[PDB]
């Protein structure tokens, strides 16, 4: 089963 | 960083005449990922080579694994060639049936 | 035993070739089972192991779903990165990220594991506690301010207590056949000589699963560490490894040469000697 910098 | 690639070329099942096996090139620990892998047949590159997924170890360096259904003869030469920005002309790498 | 899962990402811009390659790969201990591959033509998430094709499409839907997320953020926080380090549009870039979960035999809880390399050197990682962050350079410092005031952590590790053990504990039941079994390595000894008074033993593993194993040559006992070639294991092709360890010993004496190999699907350690 698989926000910015 | 670069790092240049380890090369093994090496058949599945060790070697017999006539009988049918896999021929394989891994290469690992290379940055960055892009990179050209060939299996030879006596100097001449093979049509039909499939190859892993790209993946990486726990040091951040990739490897994959070339390879090729193949019949081994007592007379045909095999090699890996690999082709990466840290080699000033591409690595090939013989084929050595004990290695 | 313990077992792990672990989904790998690459993402290497391209910048007059288009758009970053995007690359995904998941693993259930040495054995890979789903990939993702933005240039592909399917956009999907693929099954590339037996047990994981059971799984309904509303599995894959979400899976695909999740991982074409991913891939658009990596995509951005490659920009982010060329801003960061104050880097000109003209260079590839390598953004790769790693994550997943361990467990014990009992299937509880070990370790979780979020983290992101940039160029083949550590980014930002999240900590053993799952709550604190390790940024690796003054760039990697600005995202973690960013993800501290977030609160970034307390969902991963939300994700990786709950959902990644679950998914590891069902994989290894559905699996159980492939990836609780133990493949003994199958073993034998080369020799050949060199010269007149030298020849090379090598010791072989073929056909073992899981990879982790130790060749050892020792002389009358005597451990021959630093006089010992060994190779990296390798992969054969057909889900097992591959390794070879060697020696060069003087014509004659090849009976005082053991190689003893262990792994965790013997009963009991091997020595063979010549």
């Amino acid at each position: 089963l698989y926000m910015t910098f | 960083i670069q790092r240049t690639p380890k090369i093994q070329v090496y058949s599945r099942h060790p070697a017999e005449n006539g009988k049918s096996n896999f021929l394989n090139c891994y290469v690992s620990g290379f940055h960055p990922s892009d990179i050209e892998v060939d299996l030879l047949k006596n100097g001449e590159r093979i049509e039909k080579v499939e190859h892993s997924d790209l993946s990486f170890s726990k040091d951040w360096s990739f490897y994959l694994l070339y390879y090729t259904e193949f019949t081994p003869t007592e007379k045909d030469e095999y090699a890996c060639r690999v082709n990466h920005v840290t080699l000033s002309q591409p690595k090939i790498v013989k084929w050595d049936r004990d290695m | 035993g313990s077992h792990s899962m672990r989904y790998f990402s690459t993402s290497v811009s391209r910048p007059g070739r288009g758009e970053p390659r995007f690359i995904a790969v998941g693993y259930v201990d040495d054995t890979q089972f789903v990939r993702f591959d933005s240039d592909a033509a399917s956009q999907r998430m693929e099954p590339r192991a037996p047990w994981i094709e059971q799984e309904g499409p509303e599995y894959w839907d979400e899976e695909t779903g999740k991982v074409k997320a991913h891939s658009q953020t990596d995509r951005e926080n490659l920009r982010i990165a060329l801003r960061y380090y104050n880097q000109s549009e003209a260079g590839s870039h390598t953004l790769q990220m790693m994550f997943g979960c361990d467990v014990g035999s009992d299937g509880r809880f070990l370790r979780g594991y979020h983290q992101y390399a940039y160029d083949g050197k550590d980014y930002i990682a999240l900590k053993e506690d799952l709550r604190s962050w390790t940024a690796a350079d003054m760039a990697a410092q600005i995202t973690k301010r960013k993800w501290e005031a977030a609160h970034v952590a307390e969902q991963q590790r939300a994700y990786l207590e709950g959902t990644c053990v679950d998914g590891l504990r069902r994989y290894l039941e559905n699996g159980k056949e492939t990836l609780q079994r133990t493949d003994p390595p199958k073993t034998h000894m080369t020799h050949h000589p060199i010269s007149d008074h030298e020849a090379t033993l090598r010791c072989w593993a073929l056909g073992f699963y899981p990879a982790e194993i130790t060749l050892t040559w020792q002389r009358d006992g005597e451990d021959q560490t630093q006089d010992t070639e060994l190779v990296e294991t390798r992969p054969a092709g057909d889900g097992t490894f591959q390794k070879w360890a060697a020696v060069v010993v003087p014509s004659g004496e090849e009976q005082r040469y053991t190689c003893h190999v262990q792994h965790e699907g013997l009963p009991k350690p091997l020595t063979l000697r010549w």
